[PDB]
């Protein structure tokens, strides 16, 4: 869409009706006349075109009313109303603008934040421009959590994430013009080569790919037609309903052979039976004929029953012979409606082996995308964001994604190798305690009156837990910690002196051998300024290769390289670094995902907040103490950047709310 | 609505290939074995259907008896008639056959003869005589 309407897509909203939100704090715009409803609409559209026509710079409530129209700048409590809303649960102004006023004199109320990965940083710009006293502590060393960029030399990559989703909506759009990435393109277009080294037909790429997005959709249908979500107790993954279509389909190919050929049968039966008419057909002929030339050679003349002898044998003869004629007739039809059968037999397969280890790559790849053996992902739900997906074309982050928290974190009061052992909160405040990554026995204490919590779903997950929670979360987050996946995908990053490869290619995939190892090493990226390439580790094999040394790894590498482009165009890596996420204690795997017997309502469950016991018992209900943000929090985004900046914005939205007062509700 | 056409997924086909643990593979199985059970008796009798064929070889060419071309005629020579008598008795009611074997007479003086020397031919007799076999 364009215009107001544009900044109302593109901030994630429908441009003619008010969210539940909304509805929330304008409980009076809502339930009123149609009219007021859309002076609202087109006020808070406005408002975000504005700041999103020009994001390098704080949108005060004047500068709106300033650039606002009669009848709309009319009414100016809504003006306000609608700029604080906005402004609150940073629909505008976020990110990295300059200030106009600066911040304010004294500051009020004090949160911790657990982590400096994105979802914590944007929280925390968020809050500290509230002015709260805000801070981060980070058991690491550095920034940005799950978005790590490898820097030395001019050799620089994400082992982090590395794509942005396309601007259509997406929050970094922003972020991206209030910071230097330089953003490129990923061309889609992405060959394959197989485990022999030569690259698969555009004949053959075409005929699986296509096979593999049928095969899915047939999930789909599975799904949602026929209702294959349990099966003896266990919910359904997408692997088992996958294979389950798979076999349906070489069932059918089977099916059809079968009664093809029985059709030849049914057939050559027919032909049996005529035959053996013939057959005896020609033995009467022949026998029938003999008495006829007999009755002739009694000579004329003759007296009538001797003379009817011969004309009646020969009527019965040119009679019988009549009838042969027909059924060598009948006979040749047959015999050609019969290699009419011959000439087009059904398929001798549904797919052949070179084909299931293509399509192999192509489920390789999608374990890729969802960080996760697809015999986990849940059927029902695996892509329910689906949806949410913002339009436009994928991008890699040119110059290290890195450059973004890092540009976040300026300005910020962070505690590095700081790491949190224990999280108590109560009715009156909480306490966080840490220590000294570097000395473990060195102690550290914060008070505040919230924490903010942006802990890794592997980290909540642990066992035995490297947080403690005093009092323990109740029952109904730690279910929905169970219950919810959290999976694992590594890179590889190669250096060398030149560039080898196809220069005008993003991506080109090898093709495993078995099932087993389809996503070892299965995917190389050429993203950037120097030569440097990138090879993806997913599926069931990313876990497998944390237990192998780099070099191996590296190994396997070059291996599969020179295989592809010659085995000496393929130097040696100047300089190489192999992830393990799974491994690194502060992230204990990569990104959620749905995990059979999961839903999206669980991601919800995540985000609500707690709310401690009361302390002298009868007293009154407390203030909710301890927040939770970060991409395994936010339904409609998970497991993304964009995703995770977005529930930061959420919880400092729902915090200042509730400690500094919501004065716009009104 | 309908699964993307090309697959095929029948309720009662799912129900089948999930039962146990690899009803799977039995089924597909039943099938490999239920085609080379077929593939082969198509052999059996595609080679019992071959002999026959090389007993009918030759065709009937031996035995086919020249054109009779002769032309159609009105008077009953006593010789029709004697001919006539003899086919109804051998014949009954196949007009043609009775037709074809006189040569030259249609299939309905036929017919016409049947009722005016029905008479003295006593082809009810005659005709009663046929059926008793
Ligand atoms: C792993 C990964 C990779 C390798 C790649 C990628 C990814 C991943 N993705 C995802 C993202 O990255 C995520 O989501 C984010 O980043 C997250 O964030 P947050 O939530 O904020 O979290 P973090 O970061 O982790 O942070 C946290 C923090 O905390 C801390 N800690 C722990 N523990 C502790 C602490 N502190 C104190 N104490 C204690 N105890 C840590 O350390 C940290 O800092 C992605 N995404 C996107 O957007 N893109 C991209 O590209 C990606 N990547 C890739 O490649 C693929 C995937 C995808 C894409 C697209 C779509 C879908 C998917």
């Amino acid at each position: 869409p364009s215009g107001v309407e544009g900044a109302a897509f593109q901030s994630r909203l429908p441009h003619d009706r008010m969210t539940s939100q909304e509805a929330a704090c304008f409980p009076d715009i809502i339930s009123g006349p149609q009219q007021t409803q859309k002076v609202f609409l087109f006020i808070r559209n406005r408002t975000l075109q504005l700041w999103l026509d020009n994001p390098k710079i704080q949108l005060t409530f004047e500068a709106t009313l300033q650039q606002l129209e009669a009848p709309y700048n009319s009414d100016t409590v809504l003006v306000h109303r609608v700029h604080s809303y906005l402004e609150r649960h940073g629909l505008i102004n976020f990110g990295i603008y300059k200030r106009i006023k600066p911040l304010p004199t004294k500051k009020t109320g004090k949160v911790i934040i657990i982590g400096s990965g994105v979802s914590g940083l944007a929280a925390a710009r968020q809050l500290q421009s509230f002015g709260m006293d805000v801070t981060l502590l980070e058991a690491r060393d550095r920034v940005g959590g799950r978005v790590a960029t490898f820097r030395k030399g001019n050799y620089v990559a994400d082992l982090g994430a590395m794509v942005v989703t396309g601007l259509g909506g997406n929050p970094m759009a922003v972020v991206s013009k209030q910071v230097n990435m330089e953003l490129a393109k990923i061309k889609q277009k992405c060959p394959l080569y197989e485990a022999n080294g030569q690259a698969v037909p555009k004949e053959k790429d075409e005929m699986v790919e296509q096979e593999f997005n049928r095969l899915l959709e047939a999930t789909s249908y599975l799904s949602h037609q026929l209702d294959f979500n349990v099966l003896n107790n266990k919910p359904v993954s997408l692997g088992q309903a996958l294979e389950v279509v798979i076999q349906l389909q070489e069932k059918h190919v089977k099916d059809e052979q079968i009664e093809h050929w029985k059709k030849i049968v049914k057939t050559q039966e027919e032909l049996k039976e005529l035959l053996n008419k013939m057959v005896n057909l020609k033995e009467k002929i022949k026998e029938l004929h003999q008495q006829y030339k007999e009755a002739s050679e009694v000579k004329p003349p003759r007296d009538i029953t001797a003379e009817f002898l011969v004309k009646s044998k020969h009527r019965d003869l040119t009679a019988l012979c009549k009838e042969y004629d027909e059924l060598a007739e009948t006979q040749g039809k047959l015999e050609e409606k019969l290699q009419e059968l011959e000439a087009n037999p059904p398929s001798d397969v549904y797919l052949s082996s070179r084909d299931r280890q293509i399509l192999d790559w192509h489920f390789a790849n999608l374990e890729f995308a969802n960080a996760t053996p697809l015999s986990t992902l849940s059927l029902k739900h695996w892509d329910q964001d689906d949806d949410f997906e913002f339009t436009g074309s994928h991008l890699t982050v040119r110059n290290g994604y890195s450059c973004v928290p890092v540009a976040l974190a300026e300005g910020l009061d962070i505690k590095l190798n700081t790491a949190v052992r224990q999280v108590r909160y109560t009715a009156s405040g909480c306490e966080v305690i840490a220590v000294n990554t570097r000395s473990t026995s060195q102690t550290f204490i914060y008070k505040c009156d919230a924490v903010l919590c942006t802990l890794p779903l592997g980290v909540l997950k642990q066992q035995p837990p490297a947080v403690q929670f005093v009092p323990p979360l109740p029952e109904w987050k730690t279910s929905a910690v169970q219950r919810m996946g959290f999976g694992n995908l590594n890179k590889v990053v190669l250096c060398f002196d030149r560039v080898f490869w196809d220069p005008s290619v993003n991506l080109f995939g090898h093709v495993g051998s078995t099932t087993a190892s389809r996503g070892e090493l299965f995917l190389f990226w050429n993203l950037y300024k120097a030569p440097i390439l990138l090879a993806l580790v997913a599926g069931e094999a990313a876990g497998i290769m944390e237990n192998i040394s780099d070099d191996v790894i590296v190994g396997r590498c070059l291996a599969i390289l020179k295989g592809i482009f010659g085995s000496s165009a393929v130097p040696q890596p100047k300089e190489t670094v192999v992830s393990r996420w799974r491994a690194d204690p502060w992230a204990r795997g990569s990104y959620s995902y749905v995990a059979a017997g999961s839903s999206g309502n669980d991601y919800d469950l995540m985000a609500q907040p707690i709310t401690p016991g009361p302390s002298i018992p009868g007293a009154p209900q407390p203030i909710p103490r301890l927040f939770f943000a970060g991409e395994h929090t936010i339904r409609n985004y998970p497991a993304t950047v964009h995703g995770a900046l977005l529930s930061g914005l959420r919880e400092a939205g729902r915090i200042a709310d509730q400690f500094l007062g919501a004065m716009y509700t009104l | 609505r309908k699964p993307p056409k090309g697959m095929f997924l029948s309720q009662e086909d799912v129900e089948a290939v999930s039962a146990n643990a690899t009803a799977a593979t039995t089924v597909l199985r039943q099938l490999d074995m239920e085609l080379v059970s077929v593939k082969r008796q198509i052999q059996n009798i595609k080679q019992t259907n071959s002999a026959l064929k090389e007993k009918l070889d030759g065709g009937i060419e031996p035995y086919r008896l020249p054109e009779v071309i002769q032309k159609c005629n009105a008077r009953w020579t006593t010789e029709e008639q004697l001919l006539a008598v003899q086919a109804i008795r051998k014949y009954g009611r196949d007009f043609q056959a009775i037709s074809d074997v006189i040569g030259n007479k249609s299939v309905v003086q036929v017919k016409n003869f049947f009722v005016n020397y029905r008479r003295r031919f006593n082809i009810d007799e005659v005709l009663q005589e046929w059926e008793a076999e």
